[PDB]
């Protein structure tokens, strides 16, 4: 698992110099692994990097740590993994996550920028899935 | 409305709220309810505020707090009244951090 | 509890030299309450006190007794308590007393009022029942 | 209607309507009817009296009586008439109050 | 009971001088006691005793007895009795049996004069019934 | 129609109608039947006289009678005539009072 | 010993109805008096047997 | 019973010199028993005696007997005895011989009269039965 | 049709119609059928005939015989014809009456 | 002792029946002569039968 | 024993019901004080029922 | 039985010296025996002896043979017999044959004369049936 | 069409064709396959001759063949060719009638 | 037994198909002939077996 | 049988030099023997030699071999082959090989033509059923 | 699309494609990825060609491959890239003949 | 023997709940800080126990 | 016994898949010449097994 999209966001936190570590720096996580599912996807929904930045910034201790909704999705994305992936929840289960997880930073940004969340999933899903059934 | 209310399961959440939360610098006034030992977290925008500042306000509080399982209405009725217009500065004065 | 409410009812059927302490009594007893669920409720339907002390007086020694019926309600509120709240019995177990007990002084002046019995019902509910669901 | 009918179940509660009751000042005669044991009053009002002073004055015995569970006709038939015109006074009179 | 309404029905017969007891001589005798659940109904339907009168003499010698069907009528109507009233009779009974036994003079006065027996049953069980439903 | 069949059980009720009816005074003719040992009285009116008056004298005798359970055709065919044109007055002549 | 009456009751109405289906209505008519009279003598009988309990 | 029905279809038939005694000279028995119940239901359908006898006429030595199906028809009627009372066969019961027994002489004549045979039926049985149903 | 045909059960109904039978004066020709000992007798009419002088004829034969119940078609072939053109007379002829 | 006699009977109906099939009327006729005179016989022995019992 | 007064409670109230019915309302009202009396009674024979109890 | 019908086949497949018997003969056969109950019915739908052989003419040595099929037709006729004129087999059963053995010269003759085969089948039951129905 | 195909049950059956039969004359040739031990006869039509004397000839050969159960398609391919163009005088010329 | 050509006549038929579907018709036709031979032969047996049945 | 087609299906590539031998040269090997049903078939269709060819040509060293599916093929052939009638395989049976493995340099050729799959099985089935249904 | 992607079961057939492929003469660069043991091969070809010429050459890739199982999001993501740009090429210089 | 604190320790955090409750911050937040305190001592002794494990 | 060379199959095979996931394609092309070799060799062994039967 690209564990990467996690240790990043102590990165864009110092960055912002904020004093936390919430869902939406998991969201700029997913923005930072071009790689991923996950990136692929809200590309596709023309979710770009750039626009997540710039509503970040418009909503928005020294040592950092998780809000406790973002451990929750975290321990969330894991249980997405009971899709039977083991332990290696990959950026798409992040993403599952924050889809679950309808609450908190994160789902603001996706209602801001219009995300249809059923849609998301379904992208997610078909993107695992065998293309041939 | 104006009125957004969000629950603390524990006293550890809100001060980890007091320390760690960085508000949208907005015009409003707090209020730190408490019923059958959990706490309840209310705030009283200004008017001349949008709606939409509301609503990011408070989906910035939801990465500590749950949302309300009560009224505001109750709360004004049967909830003690802990603190009031400066609860996290009134917290992180009495409570050290983490 | 809300017995502030009962010391309210006496103190205006007192002030008004009525020989009894009706239904009306208690309805006028719950407005000296505005912390109580029901005198929010009411001021929702825009029933507030000055309109009821009108409808009261336009509706009409010293040692004086709750009437047969405000006896009833009193007894009956302590029956709506069976929505398995202790016996702490508040203002929107009496306003549901009046509500279930739909005769006598206070159940015309809802009528006079224009109140939605039903609806006032409905709106105690949905104040006491958790928001979410 | 012109006419107004309640049920008290026992003749204390027709004193305490004696004693405590005072009615909207109004143009009517009243009658007082007994069967089974069970007492009945009943007000006729003067034609003048509009109807919803009528409610409203039928709506203030509520406080201390049933509605009648008999009708008009029926009690008219076979119920004694016990006393008449001025039921209230009459009873004050040769009953003290409690 | 009102017994005294075969007292005027007899009376009746006597100062018309006929030779029997019928059906109409039960009718008039109803007329005859305006006290009665009898009377106030058929009042409602507007059955005056004068129109009776005027049509039993335009529809028609020593000691003198009941029709036939008068006996039945009497008979019939301790029978509507078994609305458990049974510990007396009253003229709601009588006239429960005229319309029951829907034959003979009265029933012809009924006719005549356009009272709806189905109607005039309901409105004597309503006026036996306890109105709170 | 302009005739009229009634029923009686019994010699003893066709001797009551003879003695007490009062019958409305009409132009008519009448004929007694039997089979059965049952009496059927029937009556034949004028052609002047109106169906309601005819009704109205038929209700007359449903005080005594019962309403007839066999047709004309079948009386007239196989019932006995015992009397003709004057009944009532033939029985009142041949049988003592009730 | 009451029921001696019905048999002798009961053939006289019998005859009775004989007698006014052959039109003999004097005859019947006298027929009707023997009945009413055996009428009030069961009557007799009845109210015996009735004061004997 | 009417027995005379036959000795008149025997006589009618002798009149005309018919060598036979078939449905039609039974038919020309019932118009000549006014009396009975067969002559006043043919009557109420307006089928006369006269009418009969010139259909007959234009439908149409010695000793002489019944035709084959004339036989039959008496046959069938005292069948129809059998059911409504065993008691007597009488005019209603040939009448209701020759409307089931519906061929020969008897059948045309009642087809040139336009006489329906089952609305005869139905005035026979409802002037048999009682008028109270 | 031109054509009747009517059923005997046996040689004395037909022995019947012959003596018994007074016809309809028309003019037509007559044929007996014969198979399996039933009789079949059929009349067939000239072209002038009305169709209700036939039906008439054909009403006084069911008098003493039944309809048929084999057709036209099938006699024709099966059916062994027993006498022609004057079956009565021929009938009469042969066979005597007690 | 009727029961000697039936089957004579069916003997000249079915002797009949054939004759006239042939047309043979003269014969036919004499055998229904027969037939009737000995049906009058069975009618005799059957009524006979009837009286004796 | 305490069970002693209901039923002298029972006869004043049927006599207070029926002197009423007679508009007898000078009875009726020295009936109701007698009730009265004896209702106070009972409940003070109760109170020391219960506590004995 | 009418055997006659197969003599008239092979007499004039011999005079039109054909080397076979076949469905036309036994066709022509039918026609030759107007007596048949089979020439009457076709005579009902208009199929004529002339029309017969003028059609078996345009549609097309030593001793003669049935065909291989128009044997089976014979034979298949002695099941029609199913009918149970058992050993009887006649001109219907023959005709019956044809109408169910579909195939062959004498079903294009019928093709050609524009015969209803199942209405044909219909007529030939008719006729042997029971006229009452 | 320009084709028909019928099959024979067995060798004498096609001896009984070529022997007991003559044709519509017209203008065709003629196929002889064999498969499975069992004889197909198939006839080819110039174009000019229409498609009912085709059907004409094709309703004689229903006289000794049975209607084919195997497509011209399917036989074409598997089944073997025994005779072609004189299929009815070869047979006479190789084999005696019955 | 008779039971002894049926067997032949196989063999014959067979070799008949065998010989006709190799074209060989002059051979074909003479085994026709051999197996119509051995099937009168067959049925003579057949007609003397059902006459000494 | 129809080896012959895999004989010159292979003389085929040959001649076109293409180191493989594919579903296009099993189809190219069914037009060149036209006695077969599939050619037939095919030609039914105007599917045909020249046509196909240029196809080919558009669409498109050691000894040959079969392409991985071309084996499949002809092993499915036999398994289509594999109905109650399964004696051999033949033309027919390939053809049907290529209509269920719809995949395949044979199988764009077939929809570059407009061919209709399931309309070119159901031909298939209809030529080799027998016809008499 | 740009691009097409087919699946291999075993190095043995992407060095049967390697040599015996004859590809059409088309723009194109094309990738080898592995997974499970199991490889897949993607084509991207220049923007010029046509969807025709791509699904022609597609089509002659299923007569070695196998339609892929994966989307070319998850290969992207999760499958190691082993060779580039000339596979077939570098599989044939690598690699011995069948 | 571990199982010793964690009754302390809901002692404590029921104590510093009813100080909070009182508005008593400094002795709600002393409380807290015992609490903490305990809070590592029980897995102090858990990761005794771990390692006794 | 035949039954000994299956697993040196899989060995090979298993390290030529690694190999070539290492892209050692030049190691991985030596090893399938082995797996070659093997599998012919195993060929050869059941071609012997497919006499001794």
């Amino acid at each position: 698992r690209a564990q990467r999209v996690l240790a990043h966001a102590q990165e864009e936190a110092i960055r912002l110099n904020h004093s936390n570590i919430g869902t939406e720096h998991l969201l700029l996580g997913l923005m930072k692994e071009p790689e991923g599912i996950a990136a692929k996807v809200l590309e596709s929904f023309n979710i770009t990097e750039d626009k997540v930045i710039e509503e970040v910034e418009k909503l928005i201790v020294g040592t950092l740590h998780y809000t406790p909704r973002a451990k929750k999705v975290i321990e969330l994305s894991m249980d997405e993994a009971r899709k039977l992936h083991h332990n290696f929840v990959g950026t798409e289960h992040i993403l599952l996550g924050l889809i679950r997880e309808n609450e908190g930073v994160a789902a603001r940004v996706f209602a801001n920028l219009d995300l249809n969340i059923t849609k998301a999933r379904a992208q997610v899903v078909k993107a695992l899935g065998n293309p041939e059934m | 409305t104006r009125t957004i209310i969000v629950k603390f399961n524990d006293l550890e959440d809100v001060i980890n709220y007091a320390y760690h939360s960085n508000p949208i610098t907005t015009e409003f006034e707090d209020l730190l309810y408490m019923v059958d030992g959990t706490y309840y977290y209310a705030v009283y925008f200004d008017s001349h505020v949008d709606q939409e500042v509301i609503n990011d306000s408070y989906s910035q509080l939801l990465e500590f707090a749950y949302p309300t399982d009560r009224t505001e209405v109750y709360l004004n009725d049967y909830a003690k009244i802990i603190m009031s217009h400066n609860v996290t500065a009134q917290v992180r004065r009495y409570f050290p951090e983490t």
